[PDB]
């Protein structure tokens, strides 16, 4: 009794204490960018330099695939992200198993928010310290992107950022962004805002990773960028 | 006991969704396709410091439990296959955890409990035997779960001829080649007498076994 | 914790946890509701970042069932969870009756649930004060207003959220009986803008009629906010 | 009761599958002349669920769920034997009251050297009785007739056109049929009168 | 700091005393248990003019032959009345005769005191005043959160109940008829109302001996009994 | 006695599930025998232990098993329950309830928390 | 109780024997352009159809969208299978509707939940007789009025073959994003 | 009474697990190199009493036919994690009839470790597992921390003086290296930070070859590679 | 206590009124049926008398004869002040569920301050009757009364039936009553002609002491 942490408890004025500290963890992670384009949905990320001996090939620890038409990216603790992405995969596949259709992204973010709200409200266990950037395509409303948080709130975003230096990324996205933007322009904007947030002029190819979801020929197709195309994109960015 | 309810809820098991639909279908009077009854002649014998099992197929009846434990099944193919996989992997997990040579008695006890838990529903006859620290041991598991350490065993549809030949021409301290000859004298004779395929021979030595699927 | 009284009585006969839920509600966004004749206009304060945020996803004037509708202020995730509970409960009630759910029953159920979270172990209070609007079995428009404490009371024109008292005083001074649709929408817009900056993007007013919840178009909102700006000077 | 008859043929770096199309209830009363029995689980996995239509649909969607979960978790290509033992385990999970289809698994072994393509075929019983044939294999309620032509018309390695001709000529059940010829670099679906 | 069940140095439960501290905050209600019946009244504390004054009622019917008045925390009190009427109609189901008032207040008390493990977590901070008629005449009851239920000739609950109980002690007399009980209750109310005693600012429910029905008085009856008061 | 207890709940028809044909009589068929497949075995084990060794052993075993089982995630995401496997000594064994799987549909997560631990 | 259903280019029509001869326990109008027609016992119909309709209402209201017809058909198939698991009684299912993705469509499902998409579906005691007429006279590019004429001829055939008299039917019609109900007596 | 003892502190950082990392900083070194023809894992096992049976105190254990495991922490958590990892491996084997891929087992163990960090009334684990293996997708070498995060490492060191050991390994590591050169680099890195004289019975070396099963090298083989 | 529970567990030595006991037989749902093979003296329950209920211009007529073992058993229960329930088939089952439905209706009227609809009461009764279908349950009830949506004559049975109409009659010989009623019936009938028709039809039913009640918009009379 005397050792109780008292997680699910309001503050003196209006707030859940642990939920704030969880948000501070979201403010102490690698920056993740999210965009909406006229021919896809771009979601880059910044790789924290753990060491030079990390296997750069096929170790995309920021962006993950939840379903054949849904992906996401994290800006918090990766261990929580693995379990939460696993549960998102389970809900999406169970929806496809029961209803025989591809999961709308709104329902999936509602369900993962229900997970995070259940840990926020029910029981005494600590909340989930990670914020997602779920985005994808569906026939209901075309391309969509969302922003969940440990408090359970969520909302749509044409362009957004989370993590360290999120204010600078949001300021960069506010100025240079257009509705009728091609995929290449969105990728160059992703490079520009990632470089601005990282404070470096030339983005480092090894220190970033990118992905997108094209809907060509009436079929969803996710492509995750590797080192060669990242270098080509950076070279075209510096030359323009 | 609430924790066992939690364990049941979290973990899976045998789902039972379509009992009522099958009850309606069988009561309505339609014939449904039959099971694959892979019950053929199988036998084994305790030779000089090595068990020598026997069976017949292109379904290879000789299944692997451990490097010194093989077995032969007779009954429903799915029950035999899954039970054999379960026993092999249980013994492998025990060997990894305990770090000791596998023992035939542990296999016999596990098979006996598993088959006794299901009284007659699992058509599953196994003639499991092998070499352990206590020498060679051959057993005669039945679908009711009654093991018995016999010097030689013969189960299957054509088990009578094989058992008669083994009872006629069994001797102690037998040579391995003579064991193989007696194994064919049981299995080949039972194939040609009883209402097939190729015979199967595998000597179960304490180490460095060998499998002969094209035996004859 | 599991089986632990999170909320307990204080030395001065007060539930401090329920009190914290009350100022949590007060720190939330505003929302106004008016009733007259056979309809009830409903308005909520909208807060979105221009050029980045999607206004479509941010929805506040949900519909619970065929007739009843619910607005809220405070925690959005708590509101979504209680909305799922209330919608499931409305379908349960409509299964047993084969008749639409009246506003009084679902208001009492919301009050019961919000009381339950203030009286059970391992559950904190719901940090919202929802107000339901809809037609009873008699088919007369009425509005109720719950709180985290579970107290409910029928209202004719009520508001919640930040600076709620100013809007309540304004509505008490200015509200009339048996008003028109345009008059009701104008009063709701003026009431919410008494404590909200005068702009079209910060309101998503909709009118509830027996057919449905009809969301007011952007052009009408633009004309009314320009008219209010002209009338202010 | 919605019965059918599926067929599979191997050859030099190409494998073909075929199935009739007949759904009907009340023993002999047709209600639909076009029902899916061949399902493309993956680029290199095709399942030939034949039997009661409800069990075909249920086992197909269960297998789709599990295979999609494995693919998303693994984030890589899936082996055919993994699907085969998955289907065997799912069939044995209803040891009592099984699923009442007679499945047939057709796939390609990918030996990562770059990659070598090999056939892979196997039959199944009502419980799950995996046998690694690697030649022709036949399954269905009316498989007793089909075993004759399956044994008679076998050639070993064949040209893709020759394999299609052989399986087409060899091929409660009826109402048209379809043939899917699988190759490492193409797939051809065509219906027979 | 401490659990929900921990005795004080004086052998008094802390949570029970805090619950008894909360019942004082509430709306005034008064009842007279005269021989003819019970005249359980209330205040109708109007928060504002915009209150509809139809869904906010303090006097609820536990059963047709039972009346009550709520005080303190209101949602909790509604839960008490709901459980009380549920078990009352359960008693009607098992047993043909209507439930006595005494047994009903025992069900209410064992609802109130179940918060200790002896599910509910904290005590019910409510002070109800149950009253109704049964085969042995009228009966008026009371249940503080501590569970020491006790019957009353006449009682008052809510904020500023000291003046109400003092005046009831100074005016109540035996063999008082039903109209005398009505005017006594209205006089006590008006002498503890902060505002004027208007027709719509009071709620009264009566369970008469002959009728044995929960008749909540309408506007005309309230107006008549207000008019017949003395100077 | 059986068949739950009527309490004038008034919510008999739900929008998540339908009543079974047997309600709660639980007629003895293969699914009923497989339901009580693990409870009976542990009943036999507790019988053996608390008989030969003393009922305090069964008491310690039940409290340890409840304590480790009480340490688990909320309903929703599946819990590993490793400590329960160590205490019950089933980590060495692989059994039918470990492998296989049940896919499971209409209940919101909050209703599951209410049903699991009575809120 | 015979149930009949037809679909083609821009029409869906469903019919059933209302039999009291005003049986409202068969048809259930889902919100949006969707209907569920069921056959069997009255209590089984009133349980299963209500369960499906209230579940679909919960789904559509909790998400602020319209269930697609294919999802509704497969969901009703799954819930029919689960219901037969929990209640061993026969229930026939005739899901039909309209969706923006693939226009109009009809589905045919039995008590075994052997659901499949068809252009002509029949259930009940009179399923054999009506199915022959639907096979004979149905053709592509059919306009709805002649489809109702086929249904009238099927009603006449069922009147002639069996000893029933004064038989009644209720027709539910879907076209042009509109739902219509009629009561034909022959 | 179920509450989480691992609670988010002010300024985040999830402080309780960080204390477990201090135990990982206070443990003996346990490294491993992913070679072009195999994968190697090595460790420094102490001689605290000089009466210990060297065979009995295993640290480099085997889960599957081509999956090894080594750790740096307290031994009981290693034992229970090894037992559950083996149970999950056989669970995959019955589910799918094949050897468990390294990524799936690493994800499962990460989920279990994160579960225990998050679960009410139980402390986190006190070790940093170091998975290695071979499969159809090539060689693999992962590292599950007490926090549960898994990293696809190529050459890593965990224990006392892990920074200097990793720097020394990075100074003399290349992508294209033979199994013998990898073993020699492992021995040199272990001998770099020992604080004494390294000899027989003080280290244990496990290797999984390109096609052979994962074998733990005997004492004679380790002595031969020492020279 | 937990001590006694574990003691009873090891020793192998192991009841509210509203809880329903069931047999430990293999299939309890058919248990009574199996017992009906053994004997029939026990399973000779008091069966209800045929009931005849119908609407007309002013209100509703509900007539029923008295014939069970007994011949003075009341066959109509007061579900509500405006709803009157009938009894047909097994007397115990319909009587008990009518009382329990009345208690549910009383709870609903108390907490939700509004008069319940006849459709709602019929739906509730049909749902609880279907809840115990298959266990063996005989009950024929004709709900009849006023509600804010006019008059209503909902008919419910053990099998979850729920049929709205204007003419209904259930029990033994109900087909004769239906024949006479179809021979003579009109909505715009006088009260005297209506009760005479009801008496004649009931007398026809129990030939091959009648009690009749008139339900009106402000309750029901006893004539």
């Amino acid at each position: 009794r005397r050792y109780d942490s008292r997680t699910t408890t309001f503050s003196p004025e209006g707030r859940l204490y642990q939920v704030e500290y969880a948000l501070e963890a979201i403010n102490n992670a690698s920056i993740t960018i999210g965009l909406i384009t006229k021919d896809g949905v771009i979601l880059g990320a910044d790789k924290v330099f753990i060491s030079k001996l990390i296997d750069k090939a096929n170790n995309y620890e920021k962006i993950y695939k939840i379903d054949k038409h849904i992906f996401c990216g994290v800006a918090g603790l990766n261990a929580d992200a693995n379990i939460l992405i696993n549960q998102s995969r389970l809900y999406a596949q169970r929806y496809l198993y029961n209803y025989n259709e591809v999961q709308p992204v709104s329902q999936l973010v509602v369900q993962i928010c229900d997970i995070k709200q259940s840990y926020t409200q029910y029981g005494g266990l600590r909340p989930y310290g990670v914020s997602f950037l779920i985005g994808g395509y569906d026939t209901k409303d075309g391309y969509q992107l969302y922003h969940t948080d440990p408090s359970g709130n969520y909302s749509g975003w044409f362009a957004t950022a989370i993590g360290t230096n999120n204010l600078t990324a949001s300021s960069v996205l506010k100025q240079e962004w257009k509705n009728d933007m091609t995929l290449e322009e969105g990728l160059l904007l992703a490079l520009k805002t990632l470089a601005k947030s990282t404070d470096t002029e030339i983005p480092k190819s090894e220190k970033i990773e990118l992905a997108y979801l094209t809907n060509k020929d009436g079929e969803v197709y996710q492509k995750y960028l590797t080192e060669k195309e990242i270098e080509e994109l950076i070279k075209l960015y510096t030359q323009k | 006991l609430e924790y066992i309810n939690i364990l049941k809820e979290e973990n899976g098991g045998y789902n039972f969704d379509n009992l009522k639909r099958n009850e309606i279908l069988k009561e309505k009077g339609v014939k449904f396709p039959q099971f694959r009854k892979t019950g053929t002649t199988i036998c084994g014998l305790v030779c000089q410091n090595a068990v020598i099992l026997g069976a017949d197929t292109n379904c290879s009846k000789l299944h692997y439990i451990s490097k010194n434990i093989w077995c032969a099944g007779a009954g429903v193919a799915g029950d035999l296959e899954h039970t054999t996989l379960w026993l092999q992997h249980n013994v492998e997990l025990h060997r990894l955890n305990t770090n000791t040579q596998p023992r035939v008695s542990m296999c016999v006890s596990r098979l006996t409990q598993e088959l006794f838990k299901y009284q007659g529903y699992k058509v599953c006859a196994i003639v499991l035997g092998g070499v352990d620290v206590n020498g060679p041991q051959l057993y005669g598991i039945h679908p009711h779960g009654s093991s018995c350490l016999l010097p030689f065993t013969a189960l299957g549809s054509g088990s009578l001829n094989a058992m008669a030949v083994l009872e006629a021409k069994y001797r102690d301290n037998m040579t391995i080649e003579e064991g193989k000859n007696l194994v064919c004298e049981a299995i080949c004779a039972g194939i040609f007498n009883d209402l097939g395929g190729n015979v199967d021979i595998c000597v179960i030595t304490k180490d460095s076994y060998q499998h002969i699927r094209p035996y004859k | 914790s599991y089986d632990r009284a999170i909320t307990v009585f204080s030395p001065d006969g007060h539930l401090l946890q329920v009190e914290h839920a009350l100022e949590a509600v007060k720190k939330g966004g505003c929302a106004v509701a008016i009733k007259s004749s056979n309809f009830a206009v409903l308005a909520v304060e909208k807060k979105n970042i221009p050029k980045l945020q999607n206004p479509k996803t941010t929805e506040k004037l949900i519909k619970l069932d065929e007739h009843n509708c619910l607005a809220f202020a405070g925690l959005n995730a708590d509101a979504r969870v209680l909305v799922n509970k209330t919608r499931l409960e409305c379908q349960r009630y409509y299964l047993n009756m084969d008749e639409p759910a009246p506003v009084d029953y679902i208001a009492k159920y919301v009050a019961k649930v919000q009381q339950k979270f203030t009286h059970r172990g391992g559950v904190r209070p719901f940090g919202i004060a929802t107000l339901i609007a809809g037609f009873k079995n008699n088919k007369e428009i009425c509005i109720y207003q719950t709180e985290p404490s579970g107290i409910y009371a029928a209202w004719k024109a009520q508001a919640i959220g930040k600076n709620a008292k100013i809007v309540q005083e304004f509505l008490e001074k200015n509200y009339q009986e048996n008003m028109e649709q345009k008059d009701c929408i104008f009063l709701a817009l003026k009431a919410i803008f008494e404590v909200v900056e005068l702009s079209s993007k910060n309101v998503e007013v909709a009118l509830l009629t027996e057919k449905d919840l009809t969301f007011i178009e952007e052009q009408e909102i633009n004309s009314m906010v320009e008219l209010i700006d002209q009338e202010r000077t | 009761y919605n019965g059918g008859c599926v067929l599979g043929m191997s050859g030099s770096n190409c494998v073909a599958i075929a199935c009739d199309l007949r759904l009907g209830a009340n023993t002999f009363t047709t209600v639909s002349t076009k029902f899916s029995k061949i399902f493309k689980m993956n680029n290199n996995v095709y399942v030939g669920l034949s039997g009661l239509a409800t069990d075909i649909q249920t086992l197909y969607e269960i297998l789709r769920y599990r295979v999609n979960l494995y693919e998303v978790r693994q984030d890589a290509e899936m082996d055919v034997e993994c699907f085969a033992n998955m289907l065997s385990s799912i069939l044995y999970s209803n040891r009592f009251s099984p699923y009442f289809v007679n499945p047939i698994v057709v796939g390609f072994k990918l030996k990562h050297y770059k990659v070598n393509y090999e056939p892979y075929l196997t039959a199944y019983d009502l419980i799950g009785a995996k046998c690694e044939t690697r030649d022709f294999v036949v399954n269905g309620v009316t498989s007793e007739q089909l075993f004759g032509m399956c044994e008679s018309l076998y050639v070993k390695d064949q040209d893709e056109n020759g394999l299609f001709e052989t399986i087409s000529q060899c091929l409660i059940s009826g109402w048209g049929a379809e043939v899917l010829v699988l190759t490492p670099e193409k797939i051809i679906k065509k219906k027979l009168k | 700091d401490r659990g929900v069940n921990t005795f004080s140095p004086e052998g008094r439960l802390f949570q029970v005393e805090y619950a008894l501290g909360a019942i004082k905050l509430g709306s005034t209600a008064v009842g007279i248990c005269v021989n003819d019946g019970v005249i359980l009244a209330s205040e109708r504390r109007i928060s504002s003019t915009l209150i509809e004054k139809d869904s906010v009622e303090k006097l609820l019917s536990i059963d047709d032959h039972i009346g009550c008045a709520m005080s303190g925390l209101m949602a909790d009190a509604r839960t008490l009345i709901d459980y009380a009427r549920v078990e009352c109609n359960h008693y009607k189901f098992i047993y043909n005769e209507n439930i006595n008032i005494k047994s009903c207040v025992e069900l209410i008390s064992e609802l109130a005191l179940d918060f200790s493990n002896l599910i509910m977590s904290r005590p019910f901070g409510v002070a109800l005043l149950i009253g109704g008629v049964d085969k042995n005449g009228p009966c008026l009851w009371y249940t503080e959160p501590s569970g020491t239920n006790t019957r009353f000739s006449a009682a008052s609950i809510g904020s500023a109940q000291e003046g109400a109980e003092l005046l009831l002690q100074e005016n109540y007399k035996k063999d008082m008829t039903f109209e005398q009980a009505e005017i006594l209750a209205l006089t006590v109310l008006r002498q503890v109302m902060e505002d004027k005693l208007s027709t719509s600012n009071v709620e009264i429910c009566a369970i008469k001996k002959s009728d044995q029905t929960f008749y909540k008085y309408n506007t005309d009856d309230i107006s008549r009994i207000i008019d017949v008061l003395p100077s | 006695n059986y068949l739950e207890k009527l309490n004038f709940d008034f919510k008999v028809k739900d929008v998540v599930s339908i009543r079974d044909i047997n309600l709660e009589g639980k007629e003895k068929n293969i699914e009923t025998f497989h339901d009580t497949i693990l409870l009976n075995e542990e009943k036999n084990f507790l019988k053996r232990t608390g008989l030969i060794y003393g009922s305090q052993e069964v008491y310690k075993n039940i409290l340890d098993r409840e304590i480790v089982s009480l340490s688990r995630r909320l309903p929703g995401i599946k819990s590993s329950l490793l400590s329960l496997d160590i205490v019950r000594n089933t980590i060495d064994r692989i059994d039918s309830y470990e492998y296989m799987e049940k896919i499971d549909p209409l209940e919101p997560l909050s209703e599951i928390i209410e049903k699991k631990m009575n809120i | 109780d015979t149930l009949i259903g037809l679909r083609g280019n821009n029409f869906v029509v469903l019919a059933a024997d209302t039999y009291k001869n005003d049986d409202n326990t068969k048809f259930y109008d889902i919100h949006g352009n969707k209907c569920l027609l069921l056959g069997g016992s009255i209590g089984d119909r009133l349980q299963f159809g209500e369960f499906i309709r209230k579940n679909v209402h919960l789904y559509q209201y909790q998400n602020n969208t319209d269930m697609f017809v294919k999802s509704f058909a497969f969901f009703t198939r799954k819930n029919l299978a689960y219901y037969l698991r929990r209640n061993p009684f026969e229930v026939n299912c005739l899901i039909a509707g309209y969706d923006k993705k693939d226009g109009y469509q009809l589905y045919w499902c039995d008590y075994l939940s052997n659901m499949d998409s068809v252009n002509k579906g029949a259930h009940g005691y009179g399923a054999y007789l009506v199915s022959a007429i639907l096979d004979k006279y149905y053709h592509e590019n059919l306009t709805v009025d002649e489809a109702l004429d086929i249904f009238k001829l099927c009603f006449e055939e069922l009147k002639k073959r069996f000893l029933l008299t004064q038989i009644n039917y209720e027709l539910r019609i879907m076209y042009d994003n509109k739902v219509e109900t009629q009561y034909v007596t022959v | 009474y179920s509450f989480s003892l691992t609670t988010f502190s002010p300024t985040g950082k999830l402080v309780q697990i960080e204390y477990a990392l201090n135990r990982v900083s206070s443990s003996s070194p346990a490294l491993g190199i992913r070679a072009k023809n195999g994968v190697i894992i090595a460790t420094e096992k102490k001689s605290p009493n000089e009466l210990i049976e060297e065979n009995s105190i295993f640290k480099i254990q085997q889960i599957s036919e081509h999956i090894g495991i080594v750790y740096a922490g307290m031994p009981g958590d290693f034992r229970v994690l090894l037992k559950r990892a083996r149970k999950e491996a056989i669970r995959y084997s019955l589910q799918y009839g094949s050897e468990i891929l390294v990524k799936e087992l690493v994800k499962i163990i990460a989920s279990i470790v994160q579960e225990f960090t998050q679960t009410g009334g139980v402390r986190p684990f006190g070790l940093s597992l170091l998975i290695c293996g071979v499969d159809v997708y090539g060689y693999h070498l992962y590292q599950i921390d007490p926090s549960g995060c898994y990293f696809n490492w190529m050459a890593t060191c965990v224990g006392k003086d892990y920074q200097n050991n990793m720097s020394f390994l990075e100074k003399r590591y290349n992508k294209d290296i033979e199994i013998e050169d990898a073993i020699h680099t492992a021995i040199l890195t272990l001998k770099e930070s020992y604080e004494g004289v390294l000899n027989e019975k003080n280290i244990e070396i496990g290797v999984a070859y390109d096609n052979k099963p994962f074998k733990i090298l005997t004492q004679n083989e380790i002595k031969d590679y020492l020279i | 206590s937990f001590m006694n529970e574990i003691d009873n567990l090891i020793n192998d030595v192991e009841n509210d009124e509203l809880e329903f006991c069931v047999a430990p037989v293999n299939v309890p749902r058919n248990f009574i049926k199996y017992a009906q093979t053994q004997n029939k003296k026990l399973f000779d329950f008091h069966k209800g008398t045929t009931t005849l209920a119908f609407k007309f211009k002013d209100g509703i007529i509900v007539a029923v004869d008295s014939r069970a073992s007994s011949q003075n058993v009341e066959k109509i229960i007061e579900i509500n002040k405006n709803i009157l329930g009938t009894m047909a088939g097994g007397a115990a089952d319909c009587l008990y569920w009518e009382k329990y439905l009345g208690k549910i209706i009383k709870i609903y009227e108390l907490r939700n301050n509004e008069k319940i609809s006849v459709r709602a009461a019929s739906t509730i009764l049909s749902n609880i009757l279907y809840q115990y279908k298959g266990y063996g349950l005989c009950c024929g009830i004709i709900l009849s009364g006023y509600d804010h949506t006019g008059f209503n004559m909902f008919y419910v049975d053990d099998s979850g039936k729920k049929v709205e109409g204007n003419l209904f009659s259930c029990g033994s010989g109900s087909t004769y009553a239906y024949s006479i009623l179809d021979s003579a019936y009109d909505y715009n009938l006088n009260l005297d002609q209506a009760v005479e028709l009801a008496r004649n039809a009931i007398y026809h039913a129990t030939f091959r002491k009648v009690r009749v009640f008139h339900i009106h918009k402000n309750g029901y009379d006893k004539i």
